[PDB]
């Protein structure tokens, strides 16, 4: 019934940053995800996957990254407070600027 | 999709693991349908995402679904040529091992 989220934590956590994914991004040739933010930015320097070194795409990675719904739809259930957090710090972030 | 990052995209910082002892409510699966296959509605197993569409079912389901000569995703209906066009993925399976 109880999980402690330590437990979990290693498979909501993108490798990047650190952090919990936010917009959660997978590769489709290996299917390693990452937050949207840290994948399109490092898939500028390198076509490779950062965990497993598979090429992602032979020219324009890009065409082989997506959106995973399904994935951050879990992470956002899994870890209480972790939405309410994202929603602020973008709320906090326009009201800034 | 062009993948251009936002104003606040650009400058965002990562979201710090809880790693105190905190304890999920997870009794029951019926706030986690994300878990379950969309063909047999069990917990997933042995999970099967399809490449283009990233829809998850278990093996069992998707091979057969497959096998039955029906091309088309059973979630979004967009085709599919044949089972490489389909991926494993041990995170979902081991992420589900430990909650059911
Ligand atoms: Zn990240
Ligand atoms: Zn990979
Ligand atoms: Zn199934
Ligand atoms: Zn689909």
């Amino acid at each position: 019934t109880r999980i402690k989220i330590t437990e979990l934590n290693p498979h909501l956590m993108c490798v990047l940053c650190g952090g919990y994914f936010i917009d959660a991004t997978t590769i489709i040739e290996c299917l390693h995800s990452f937050c949207k933010t840290c994948i399109v930015r490092y898939l500028e320097t390198s076509k490779y996957c950062p965990i497993c070194d598979v090429q992602v795409h032979k020219t324009r990675p890009l065409l082989n990254i997506r959106s995973d719904k399904t994935l951050q739809d879990i992470v956002y259930k899994l870890v209480p407070g972790l939405f309410k957090n994202e929603m602020k710090r973008r709320r906090d972030f326009y009201a800034a600027h | 999709k062009t993948w251009e990052l936002s104003l606040y995209e650009l400058q965002r910082t990562p979201q710090e693991a809880i790693t105190d002892g905190l304890e999920i409510v997870v009794s029951p699966r019926s706030l986690h349908s994300e878990l379950m296959c969309p063909i047999c509605l069990d917990m997933l197993k042995n999970t099967m995402t399809t490449k283009e569409c990233l829809h998850r079912f278990c093996a069992d389901c998707i091979i057969t679904a497959l096998r039955s000569g029906n091309k088309e995703c059973p979630t979004c209906r967009k085709k599919l040529v044949s089972k490489r066009s389909l991926r494993p993925d041990p995170n979902f399976d081991a992420l589900i091992s430990k909650i059911y």
